[PDB]
């Protein structure tokens, strides 16, 4: 295949209150710059495009990892610094209407779908290749390369999957929940700047350590 | 790999009902404030009579939206609350989808009703922002590469309505059961359409993706009129909650349009 479903996975397994989550998110932005590296064809594009798709996809992308990450918790979700973090809590930090969106959304439904780490992967990589970032050098490029992961996904499905007949559709349609969800968590990201926080994660609020990072 | 009748009876149906709802939109033409004509007077009212004539177009549209809604199969089954809820959140997608639908790539001119024909500076005459018009008319050019049928842009239409994660939504079990039959008769119209062509149908699913970020560039664009002092009909003002009083939802006007 031109973006084989394995190497996907590889990169997935590659990789192993309000401001416990920011602690969170700085750590793994390093992680996730080895991840895209491990993306077929992601290390071929132009230096700027990289950087550029990572700055427009960084959120979306953190969420889903550790939705799934999430899958065994109850009534939480686990961070990469180790910690848990509980819907008590959320609602203390007047966060709690966007965690529920996240565990009802996502984690809830990952589980149900027994989501397994290819199909993940997949969608991180759809995530990622975005032909509608602002600024690409060439947005077909890229356009193309989210394509080859429709395809590569959806016969990992058919294969894996052939029972379920409407699998693929059922993945590719947790994407819009995920923007959505995105969008409000990004907002809160953005408070928490206007009132403690880590060095990279601030660097991609802003309007250099991503660039040194891939090369 | 086949289409059932009761999935072509559906299609049919809904390609139908957008015909029958143009029709009602049509006969709404002579409502609408006069596009102004001639060299704008010094008073400034140019200005203001072409936001209304803009706002008005969209009030149709609202119209439009939800007498569609009313006729898409299941649709009359959910609660009224949850009926509310789905329409707030989708107009703004599915007013977006109709325009596209609209654009003209020879003229980069957009068509509303008949032959209310706009450009991109007509947009701004009318007192939107370029941050806005700009990716309404990227987002039609995008539309137009995929070549979708009439068929194919009622599905879609369903499909976004019938999303789950919307705010407020009390039932939403309820709702991605709606929307996968839906999702079901698409794949298969458009597998039949093109069978030498398999990426159509993810294709379309993942401008559902880019609707929910035009939806938000909308909000940004709600927020330029707050700040310009331009004010909304009360319609509009609840359905995008801007105003004090008709933002908060005492009005009902959805409410009422959904009784009738
Ligand atoms: C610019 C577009 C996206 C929207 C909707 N638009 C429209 C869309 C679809 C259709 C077809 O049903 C029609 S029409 C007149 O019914 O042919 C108009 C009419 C004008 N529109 C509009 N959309 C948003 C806003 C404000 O956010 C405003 C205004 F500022 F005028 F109030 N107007």
């Amino acid at each position: 295949e031109e973006m084989p479903v394995d190497r996907i996975l590889e990169a997935e397994l590659a990789v192993e209150p309000v401001t416990n989550i920011c602690q969170a998110a700085d750590k793994q932005l390093f992680t996730l710059v080895e991840w895209a590296k491990r993306i077929p064809h992601f290390s071929s594009l132009p230096l700027d495009d990289q950087v550029i798709l990572l700055r427009a996809g960084w959120n979306e992308l953190l969420i889903a990892s550790f939705s799934h990450r999430s899958i065994d918790v109850r009534d939480g979700i686990l961070l990469a610094t180790g910690l848990h973090v509980h819907r008590n809590s959320a609602h203390s930090a007047g966060v709690g209407a966007i965690f529920d969106r996240v565990l009802t959304e996502l984690v809830s439904k990952m589980r149900d779908m027994r989501m397994d780490k290819t199909e993940l992967g997949c969608l991180r990589a759809i995530i990622l290749f975005n032909p509608d970032a602002k600024g690409l050098s060439n947005p077909s490029e890229v356009e193309v390369l989210r394509e080859k992961v429709y395809a590569s996904l959806e016969t990992y499905c058919k294969q894996k999957y052939p029972e379920q007949q409407g699998r693929f559709a059922k993945l590719l349609l947790r994407l819009p929940a995920l923007r959505s969800i995105g969008l409000k968590c990004l907002e809160h990201l953005f408070f928490f700047k206007l009132i403690p926080i880590d060095t990279f994660l601030m660097e991609m609020l802003e309007a250099k350590i991503l660039h040194r990072l891939l090369q | 790999v086949q289409l059932t009748a009761a999935q072509e009876l559906m299609i049919q149906q809904l390609v139908a009902a957008q015909l029958q709802c143009n029709k009602r939109s049509f006969s709404d033409q002579p409502k609408v404030t006069p596009w102004p004509l001639g060299a704008d007077p010094a008073s400034g009212s140019a200005s203001q009579q072409r936001f209304a004539h803009f706002t008005e177009l969209a009030i149709i549209s609202v119209q439009e939206i939800v007498d569609f809604a009313k006729q898409v199969p299941g649709f009359l089954q959910l609660g009224r609350e949850d009926q509310i809820a789905l329409l707030k959140a989708s107009t703004i997608e599915i007013m977006l989808l109709e325009t596209a639908r609209r654009y003209n790539h020879e003229t980069e001119c957009i068509t509303f009703l008949k032959d209310f024909t706009y450009s991109k500076d007509d947009f701004h005459r009318a007192g939107l922002q370029v941050e806005f018009i700009n990716p309404i008319f990227e987002f039609s050019r995008a539309m137009r590469r995929l070549g979708l049928d009439d068929a194919e842009y009622a599905l879609l239409i369903a499909i976004n309505i019938f999303s789950a994660d919307r705010p407020n939504v009390q039932e939403p079990g309820r709702v991605e059961a709606l929307q996968q039959p839906y999702v079901e008769a698409l794949l298969s119209y458009t597998r039949i359409k093109r069978p030498q062509d398999q990426l159509r149908f993810p294709r379309m699913l993942m401008k559902l993706v880019s609707l929910r970020t035009l939806s938000s560039v909308h909000s940004e664009q709600v927020f330029a009129l707050r700040l310009q002092d331009k004010k909304l009909p009360p319609l509009l003002s609840e359905i995008w909650d801007v105003h004090e009083g008709s933002g908060s939802g005492s009005h009902k006007i959805l409410h009422r349009l959904l009784q009738d």
